[PDB]
């Protein structure tokens, strides 16, 4: 219940800021920039799962 | 919860990012898009 209390403004967040919505979209091959921008963004404000 | 609005930042750093074989999106009639190729 609380992974939905998270991942529903997570998704909030992503949907009202679409401009790094993008930047954590582009199909790039090595995802490690872009999990190091999302956990960078938001390690500290969720559960580990 | 939300951020402070540093997401500016976030967005530097994922290019202070800086192997590189882009990919053929689309093609046809001696023109193509690349994807990828960050320093071209």
């Amino acid at each position: 219940t609380t992974l939905a209390g998270e991942l529903v403004s997570v998704a909030r967040l992503l949907d009202r800021e679409a401009v790094v919505t993008r930047y954590l979209t582009v199909p790039a091959e090595d995802a490690t920039p872009r999990i190091r921008l999302i956990e960078r963004l938001v390690s500290g404000k969720v559960g580990a799962p | 919860t939300i951020p402070a609005d540093d997401i500016q930042s976030a967005i530097e750093e994922y290019v202070s990012s800086f192997e590189e074989v882009g990919t053929v999106v689309d093609a046809g009639d001696g023109i193509a898009h690349v994807e990828g190729l960050p320093s071209v």
